[PDB]
């Protein structure tokens, strides 16, 4: 069945963009750094027009699939593929089309060194995340969520700064993998059943309790490494430590959504019943999450592990208000998900502006950056202020939200959870000041440079977006709720 | 005299290190195991039996058995 | 629209630069061997297609044999 | 001089609010809110005039 | 201080004394004055007043929604 | 018009910020005060509309969280207690923003110091004159934040760091308990605006589960409410913080953390009295937090010897009495005493400031001494405003000091007996500490070092005019404003604050009190200033006990301490949190177990299977033939001869012992 | 393309939902579910515009809320209990 | 092992793959259709695992590049019997496809080595710094790395899917379990390759000879196969369920 | 400001965070004592009963207590 | 001539077709659910 679109801005077209830009760069000679740069550039930001031009386009009444095209695996016609968005997947997609360009940009710099590879393997990245995100089905979802392991893995390994990146890639490499693999099981016992693993039929299909009590711990076991949930968790510090900026930007900002999009597209609409007996063990682990890693983050010296470890935090809150099951839950999950990606990825890119120059990450070294760098400083408190979900910033919007989602179905998990208010302002702070605050050490630093034109430009969407998401969500919510309202309603009919 | 990078200190380097590599120093003591079962263990039982029991003195509220949580 | 001929002439194309590359010679170093890859992949690809099509009928012949020994079976 | 970046950057960055602002402000509203809001409007108008 | 005279910050640094502060100054104020003629203007248009005063007010002369929510059944 | 109120001191706070380079230290000191100052004009023009016309403003700007039935807004509401915080706020302001022009002067970064000043006094305004808990929230915080930023104003120096974090961590706490009131609010009534709360208080009767407790819904929600006002308004708990904001230029103790901000938790609870007024266990409770923390804070104050931290300890006292007169349903009376309050507490860290400010930044009170005549402008308003402080009669804290302690007697409930005697005796010890500093600090023989006393000079113009300012409103506002206030019957709040039926006092409070009941804090008054004259005149051998008793010792250093509350709370708390941080959840759990049941095991245990898998493959040709042989007869054995074995075996244990062989040598 | 104007839904329930086996006829499933949550969202603009009568009856009446508004409090109080996905299950 | 190794490397890489073919079809006209049952399939069955487990745990402790290859072709041997071990329809044509596939991955890493033993690649280590000395080929060696690892969407999923199919279709989870361990310990020994020329910075490095046009050729033809076949599999699918069918009619 | 200091020892744990005269536990009972004062006076207005001794009758408002004014049933 | 008036045509051309969107939605459920039983009977085909 020929499900293509009547729209003349399509799925096909922005998953083909990147890809096209990979296939030109990979035969432009090595001595062309200007061109490679100009058209690695040039096609990440057209994509991102294009991802704009699709929220234009985007019908806020409908609950149903929209832009649905169909690819074709083979003429048995069997085995066909469906791409589409809805609510839910939109603004994830417009996140990995902005993101990419600011991680070309973030290394134009160092671009006579790092060669058309990397590059290359930003905009491979950059399709396969498009796709994944655009996935009607289960199968298709699992192949894409792989493919970018390679690229990622090259990304860390390769550019990193210093050797633990070696544990740290493989680490990464690993535990991701063994997550997609209990997902691919549950996948081959869904076909099982079904006979498909077309999305739209799945959400059409009954399962028994027991049977969905099985496959959502499968589903689980994957997402919860994604997400990630504790204890398999010690992965993200060290991968997200010794990547390079952009690749810490891409890690923290898009790959750590694949998770808890994974439960919201397919554990809780699809097995219900299961979600409910489960969700006294969801809350129990983020709950633990929140307040334990919130204070191994107090006790961290190194400012890229302060950081990384603010993320773990920070999505099991999304857990929390996903598994509320209600609107202002989801809702706000879903708010708190895309104010993730800004706030981690601007607070990555402060950090590696003083890891370009300086080439450290103990925060025993720096302080008294106020007197050399205000620029930066002024930069850098903002996002931290936004990191501690602060009212006015992007993120306090999905956190209260969520809270709320959370009060209305058990008070303790609203309670404990909102104990991050507290941790999580003593870490930021505590940071901030230890690095911006005080006198300047000369011993170890005496040279210095504020920002420059590229990475003040760097810092102006990052601070746009937060601040229009902080005093105007609804031009985002509104563009949600219809495929909330029936993510929650689904299963019930009263 | 030369450089933006830092002036590398060989303590607080010292320090750094010793932080990542952690996990070759555990050594299961007394006091390790004390501190994993009350925290790693007996904890988070203690607040997953908490939600249960939040929960379930709803139902018992509204006039409904008690829900059963795999 | 999108040809086995193009796609089949596109991987010659690529195979024959990849091979140079592979050698550390200049993309386009004897590039009437470009020409000769681009036309043998034209035609792999067509034939590969019409080979395609060829066997899904065979299989057909084969599975209609395979249901109607194993219906035998209710007889 | 103008680095290579800042053309490409500065294309993108208004072109980004002229269809975000255009786009935004000339789509049809049609979210469950107006519409579910229109409706209760007339079911209580419908319930009070009657009875 | 030394090191200080070669560093830009938005707020001027420390004994910031701009030679033409003054006109400066007059510029500045000129611009919140033009910025408040539309804050004013949205603020007249959108107060609402449901109780008249005890005697005039000045907001008598650019309000005009004075005694307006009296059916309250009807609001929506 | 009301837009302006509001977003003035933004548009002032944003040029000094962004464009402070262009105007230098007397362009954004003339662009910070005159837009503070035309909001201050315009509050007093609302004031007149609104509370004096009877004619109340709503203003909707737009929705901030529409989400299903969650409708925070950007909405503004102007009732009688908005306008008459706007004018506490705004005239306060206006003042210190000119104070500060000189007091700042010699500053190397005064364009940065307008900026936070107007940045905080927008926060305010956003605080008071919100309609819904969401843009109160916003307010809340933001008051926070820039608090924060002026008290390590100096960020070089570490104990301003410190404070600053402190002040934030202890509101955050605060902050917490606020929150959570207002996700209860919202479960109950389904909404966070203000009216329909209001409106629909009465109603809710139901009981709640909370932290595995059956609780009731009101009383739950005013608890966790009245936690924010332990927060920002510096109660017994989480009151620790306020001393320390001291750290901070003068002008931000004055502004800040004596008249506006430091009173947004009494505000809080006024504004929300139609709510408060359903639960009357949390009015218990909020009667007994006032009452504690205002002898809490008495008792630690007379013996302080820093000029800031004795006016600090006092601001403290003085909440309490604000406190527990919200807990005893009277809220007239205690937003009467938070007007008064912001007079002459102004008026003390203000003149503070310029005996400071003369004295070459000197702060001990025992390096001082015989400066009554050199400064006698400073003096006189220190005189006005501490007389007016401990409610000398006639002056604007007698007619709301006393009005408050003699209500606390006419109720006659456990917890107005309990503040009716906390309340009293504190009379006596703020009297005390009042005396104590005028004697130390202005009358007693010079006690101070000669290159100070030889550099004096006293206040410039615009550190004087809002001294004689304060002066006039510390005697002259409290007579001006009680009829209008908390007049027997009055309508000026209109429907601002409620007060229902069975618990209304003001009447026997004024009537059926024994005459000895109105004379105690004038006779208190009187003891405490007799007292402080013998022990800094007269007495000589006193101080002698402390330096051979240890009982006496100790206990001097309790009261100098503040009850050892930072110190418990820093030994058994703070340092707790930190060392789990590192001891149990990173060390014993990340880099521990989960290390050694994960990755850094799984690695150890799968290189040696491969060591031991490696070397089986010897390199001998007779081992591969053995092994060929091996598998051969195990074919035979188990696919053939296992017929007659499951007699004297099992499955179970034939794999145990596979498994068991890796286990040898 | 799309006709300029506010979408257009069917009024009634899908016929062919047997609430007994839901699982039954899936696009009628799916068209319930839909329906459900256009019906839910209804209700939640109910109790929005009755909370709008509330609000302006406190303001108005000042002192004399509870009896002037007493009617409408009910009104809105019975209509948000059970409203929505929040702490009432039908 | 021994013999792989010990033989020139053109007779290994011949060793590697025509043997099989021929083995296979033999093994499948006298079991599959021949009919003892049950012992033969539990036969394969269980040497499956123990190939699987022990190819697996092998290849990791290797350092020399011709040893690995040939425990990993002892743990695929494993993944390809569990087909057989089914004995089903499906269970045929999937052991046939993952001899094609496997054959051709083995092709591809075979061209590479020789390629490499002009300048006597010997160990793992010898390959530090191949990106920087010959990019393409690091790539082109990595592509065929994680193809072995079964990385979708290159041709090794394949195989790797099936195997976890009939896991869950047979009814079988130790199986299913054993085949989880073991692909991860397998991505674990062939992405060490790919850090080894990707990663590493070696003090000395090894500057190797470029190929001749026929392993180019072959190379480029194989490495298209292997990152595109996911693309358009219909004729070996096809093809494997014409074979499968064919046995018996 | 003047010179930070440069460590020349080897940095223990517990560094990155790293009152005088009076000890840990004899402060937590000499505050357990200042808070046992709000006890005990808290028990005395208990023991007080101030509230048995009012020397008044309750007010009493008209028309039913106000009933319709409050909200009741008109 | 407007400028928005133009915009609000030009996003309306833009948007898909509601009704069939829905359309093409319902068949696809219809037709899948009425297909998910041919391809089962081919893993059940005896190998012998």
């Amino acid at each position: 069945l020929e499900h293509f679109c009547e729209c003349y801005f399509n799925l096909s077209g922005l998953i083909l963009c990147p890809v096209l830009g990979s296939i030109i760069l990979l035969f432009i000679p090595n001595s062309r750094i200007r061109l490679i740069r100009l058209i690695g550039l040039c096609a990440s930001l057209i994509t991102f027009l294009y991802s704009l031009v699709l929220w234009i386009q985007f019908d806020s009444s409908t609950a149903k699939f929209q832009f649905v095209e169909s690819l074709r695996w083979l003429p048995y016609e069997n085995i066909n593929f469906y791409l589409g968005i809805d609510g839910i997947s939109l603004f994830f997609v417009i996140l990995t089309t902005f993101l990419i360009p600011i991680c070309i940009l973030v290394g134009w710099s160092g671009m006579r060194s790092y060669g058309k590879e990397y590059i290359i393997a930003f905009l491979i990245c950059e399709f396969l995340m498009i796709a994944v995100f655009c996935m009607l089905d289960l199968l298709l979802f699992y192949v894409f969520f792989e493919s970018v392991l390679i690229p990622m893995f090259i990304i860390i390994g390769v550019w990193g700064s210093r050797q633990r990146k070696i544990k740290a890639a493989y680490q990464f490499f690993l535990y991701t993998l063994l997550g997609s693999l209990f997902m691919l099981l549950a996948i081959l016992l869904i076909l099982f059943q079904t006979g498909t693993t077309d999305l739209q039929i799945l959400l059409t299909t009954e399962f028994s309790e027991r049977r969905q009590i099985f496959l959502w711990i499968a589903f689980f076991a994957s997402f919860a490494v994604k997400v990630p949930m504790v204890p398999v968790h010690i992965w993200l510090p060290e991968a997200h430590v010794e990547a390079p900026t952009a690749g810490s930007v891409i890690l923290a900002g898009i790959l750590l959504k694949f998770g808890t999009y994974g439960f919201l597209r397919f554990s809780i609409p699809m097995f219900p019943e299961a979600t409910l007996c489960f969700t006294p063990f969801i809350y129990t682990l983020s709950a633990i999450a929140i307040i334990y890693t919130s204070l191994t983050t107090l006790r961290q010296i190194d400012l890229k592990k302060i950081i990384a470890y603010s993320s773990v935090a920070h999505m099991n809150l999304v857990t929390i208000g996903m598994f509320s099951l209600n609107i202002q839950g989801i809702g706000g999950s879903i708010l708190l998900m895309l104010s993730h990606g800004l706030v981690s990825s601007a607070l990555f890119l402060c950090v590696g502006v003083l890891y370009d120059r300086h080439k450290t990450r103990l925060v025993r070294y720096y302080g008294g950056l106020v007197s050399t760098m205000p620029n930066f400083s002024t930069i850098f408190f903002f996002f931290t202020l936004a990191n501690m979900s602060l009212p006015g910033t992007s993120s306090f919007i999905g956190e209260f939200l969520i809270l709320v989602g959370a009060f209305q179905r058990n008070s303790l998990v609203a309670t404990l959870a909102a104990l991050g208010m507290i941790l999580g302002a003593a870490y930021s702070l505590w940071l901030y000041n230890r690095v911006v605050s005080g006198n300047l050490k000369p011993d170890f630093l005496h040279k210095f440079s504020d920002l420059n034109g590229r990475e003040v430009f760097i810092f102006i969407p990052f601070l746009v977006g937060l601040v229009w998401m902080g005093v105007y969500p609804k031009v985002f919510l509104d563009c949600m709720h219809t495929s909330v309202s029936n993510l929650v309603q689904h299963g019930k009919f009263h | 005299g030369g450089g933006m990078e830092t002036n590398k200190n060989k303590f607080i380097e010292d320090w750094g290190s010793a932080r990542e590599n952690l996990e070759h120093n555990f050594r299961w003591t007394r006091r390790n195991f004390a501190l994993i079962g009350i925290f790693g263990i007996a904890l988070p039982i203690i607040v997953y039996k908490g939600i249960v029991k939040d929960f379930h003195m709803q139902d018992e509220d509204a006039g409904r058995p008690h829900r059963k949580f795999l | 629209p999108i040809s086995a001929t193009m796609v089949g002439a596109l991987l010659g194309l690529g195979t024959q630069m990849y091979s140079n590359a592979l050698r550390k010679l200049p993309y386009m170093r004897h590039p009437w061997e470009h020409v000769v890859g681009m036309g043998l992949g034209a035609v792999f690809a067509n034939q590969l297609v019409k080979w395609d099509v060829k066997l899904k009928e065979d299989l057909d012949v084969m599975l209609a044999k395979a249901r109607a020994a194993n219906e035998r079976r209710y007889f | 001089k103008w680095e290579d970046w800042e053309l490409p950057c500065y294309i993108t960055s208004f072109l980004t609010i002229v269809i975000l602002g255009v786009g935004l402000n000339a789509k049809p509203d049609l979210s469950i809110e107006t519409w579910a809001h229109q409706k209760a409007l007339e079911r209580l108008e419908m319930e009070k005039l009657a009875t | 201080g030394d090191f200080r005279a070669k560093v830009w910050s938005m707020t001027g640094g420390p004994n910031c004394r701009p030679k033409h502060w003054r006109r400066n100054t007059a510029i500045a104020m000129f611009g919140v004055f033009l910025v408040c003629i539309p804050i004013a203007k949205l603020s007249a248009k959108l107060e609402q007043r449901p109780h008249m005063p005890v005697r005039p007010i000045p907001s008598q002369i650019w309000c005009k929604n004075f005694g307006t929510k009296d059916d309250y059944e009807k609001e929506h | 018009m009301y837009l302006l109120i509001v977003f003035l001191p933004l548009l002032g706070s944003s040029v000094a910020g962004f464009f402070g380079r262009f105007l230098g230290s007397e362009g954004s000191a003339i662009m910070t005060t005159t837009c503070v100052s035309f909001s201050s004009i315009l509050s007093l023009i609302a004031f007149y509309e609104v509370a004096l016309g009877a004619s109340a403003c709503y203003l909707r700007i737009a929705p901030w969280i529409s989400s299903e039935m969650f409708d925070a807004s950007w909405g503004f509401l102007f009732d009688s207690l908005t306008v008459v915080m706007l004018i506490v706020v705004t005239f306060i302001s206006s003042l210190v923003h000119l104070y500060s022009i000189s007091y700042m002067s010699e500053d190397p970064h005064s364009p940065r110091f307008m900026c936070y000043l107007s940045i905080f006094t927008f926060f305010m305004l956003m605080l008071v004159t919100g309609d819904n808990f969401l843009q109160l929230f916003l307010g809340w915080e933001g008051v926070g934040l820039a608090s924060y930023l002026l008290i390590h104003f100096w960020f070089t120096r570490l104990q301003a760091d410190k404070a600053a974090i402190k002040a934030m961590l202890v509101n955050r706490v605060g902050d917490f308990g606020l929150a959570l009131g207002i996700l209860g609010c919202f479960t109950l009534f389904q909404t966070v605006d203000f009216s329909t709360i209001f409106a629909c208080a009465s109603v809710p009767r139901n009981s709640w589960i909370f932290c595995n407790m059956r609780l009731n819904a009101i009383s739950l929600i005013c608890i966790l409410l009245f936690i924010g006002a332990v927060g920002k308004s510096a109660q017994i708990g989480l009151h620790t913080w306020l001393p320390d904001a001291m750290e901070g230029p003068t002008p931000v103790s004055a502004l800040i953390h004596a008249a506006t901000m430091v009173t947004a938790g009494v505000f809080m609870i006024a504004r929300c009295s139609p709510l408060f007024e359903y639960s009357p266990t949390a009015l218990i409770v909020i009667t007994f937090a006032g009452a504690m923390t205002s002898f809490l804070a008495a008792t630690t104050g007379i013996l302080q010897n820093d000029l800031k931290r004795v006016i600090a300890y006092s601001t403290c006292s003085q909440l309490g009495y604000m406190i527990f007169a919200c807990g005893i349903s009277n809220y007239s009376v205690s937003v009467f005493h938070l007007m008064n309050h912001a007079f002459f507490k102004a008026l003390l860290f203000l003149s503070a400031g310029s005996v400071i400010h003369a004295m070459s930044d000197e702060q001990d009170m025992r390096k001082m001494g015989g400066l009554a005549s050199s400064f006698p402008l400073t003096y006189a308003m220190m005189l006005i405003g501490s007389l007016s402080l401990i409610g000398f009669p006639f002056l604007t804290g007698f007619y709301s000091k006393d009005v408050i302690l003699e209500l606390a007697y006419t109720k006659y409930t456990i917890s107005g007996n309990f503040a009716f005697w906390l309340g009293s005796v504190s009379v006596l010890f703020t009297s005390y500490y009042s005396f104590r500093l005028l004697f130390l600090t202005f009358l007693v023989p010079t006690n101070s070092f000669g290159r100070d006393i030889s550099r004096c000079h006293d206040a410039p113009i615009p550190m004087a005019i809002p001294l004689i300012l304060l002066a006039l409103g510390s005697l002259f506002v409290g007579y001006l404003a009680k009829d209008m206030m908390i007049g027997l019957g009055t309508n000026f709040w209109a429907n601002s604050l409620l007060v229902l039926p069975k618990n209304e006092i003001l009447a026997e409070s004024e009537f059926a009190a024994p005459t000895i009941i109105k004379l105690i804090p004038i006779l208190f008054s009187t003891l405490g200033a007799f007292v402080a004259y013998n022990v800094n005149l007269v007495a000589d051998q006193f101080q002698r006990a402390f330096q051979t008793s240890t009982f006496c010792n100790r206990l001097y250093s309790f009261f100098n301490k503040r009850w050892f509350f930072d110190q418990v709370l820093n030994d058994f708390l703070v340092r707790s949190f930190l060392r789990f941080g590192y001891e149990v959840s990173f060390e014993a759990l990340d880099k521990g177990a989960i290390e050694i049941l994960g990755p850094y095991g799984i690695s150890y245990t799968f290189r040696r299977l491969a060591e031991r898998i490696s070397q089986l493959q010897s390199g001998f040709v007779y081992h591969y033939a053995f092994a060929m042989l091996l598998g051969l007869t195990l074919f035979v054995t188990f696919f053939c001869m296992w017929d007659s074995l499951s007699s004297w075996v099992d499955n179970r244990l034939s794999f145990i012992l596979i498994v068991s062989s890796f286990y040898t040598k | 393309g799309r006709k300029k104007g506010l979408p257009e839904f069917e009024e009634s329930a899908p016929d062919g939902f047997d609430p007994e086996n839901p699982y039954k006829d899936p696009v009628a499933m799916v068209e319930m579910r839909e329906h459900i949550v256009r019906e839910k969202w209804i209700q939640i603009e109910k109790a929005k515009i009755l909370r709008e009568k509330v609000k302006w009856c406190y303001r108005v009446e000042g002192v004399n809320h509870y009896q002037k508004c007493r009617h409408l409090v009910q009104q809105y109080l019975d209509s948000t209990r059970g409203v929505g996905w929040g702490k009432d299950h039908r | 092992p021994d013999i792989y190794e010990g033989s020139p490397t053109p007779v290994t890489a011949f060793l590697s793959i025509a043997p099989k073919i021929s083995i296979f079809a033999n093994i499948l006209r006298v079991f599959i259709y021949g009919s003892y049952g049950a012992t033969l399939q539990q036969i394969f069955f269980f040497c499956s695992i123990a190939s699987m487990i022990l190819g697996a745990l092998a290849a990791m402790a290797q350092t020399k590049v011709k040893r690995l290859l040939a425990y990993s072709s002892i743990g695929h041997v494993g993944y390809i019997c569990i087909g057989f071990s089914c004995g089903t329809i499906e269970g045929i044509q999937s052991l046939l496809i993952g001899i094609f596939i496997y054959a051709l991955m083995t092709m591809d890493a075979f061209a590479i080595v020789l390629a490499l033993r002009q300048t006597r690649v010997k160990y793992i280590a010898d390959l530090g710094a191949l990106a920087k000395t010959n990019p393409i080929l690091a790539i082109t060696f990595s592509i065929t790395m994680f193809s072995y690892a079964g990385i979708p969407p290159l041709a090794g999923f394949c195989s790797k899917f099936y195997l976890f199919f009939a896991a869950l279709g047979c009814g079988a989870y130790f199986l299913a379990l054993v085949g989880v361990v073991t692909s991860v310990i397998g991505c674990f020994y062939y992405i060490r390759l790919v850090k080894r020329m990707f990663f590493d910075t070696p003090r000395t490095w090894i500057l190797y000879e470029p190929m001749d046009r026929n392993k180019s050729l072959l190379l480029a033809m194989t490495s298209f196969f292997i990152t595109l076949f996911l693309l358009y599999p219909s004729p070996l699918f096809s093809v494997t369920h014409q074979m499968a069918l064919s046995l018996y009619l | 400001v003047g010179k930070h200091i440069v460590p020349d020892k080897p940095l223990s744990v517990n560094d990155e965070l790293m009152a005088d005269t009076v000890g840990k536990y004899e402060a937590l009972a000499w505050l357990s004592g200042g808070l046992g004062f709000f006890v005990g006076l808290g028990l005395l207005a208990v023991l007080n009963d101030k509230a048995s001794k009012v020397p008044f009758t309750p007010r009493v408002y008209p028309y039913d207590n106000l009933r319709v004014e409050l909200g009741g049933e008109p | 001539g407007f400028i928005m008036e133009f915009a609000e045509n030009l996003v309306l051309r833009l948007m898909e077709n509601p009704e069939e969107r829905d359309r093409k939605a319902r068949e696809h459920i219809y037709e899948m659910h009425e297909r998910c039983k041919k391809i089962k009977e081919m893993w059940a085909l005896p190998i012998r």
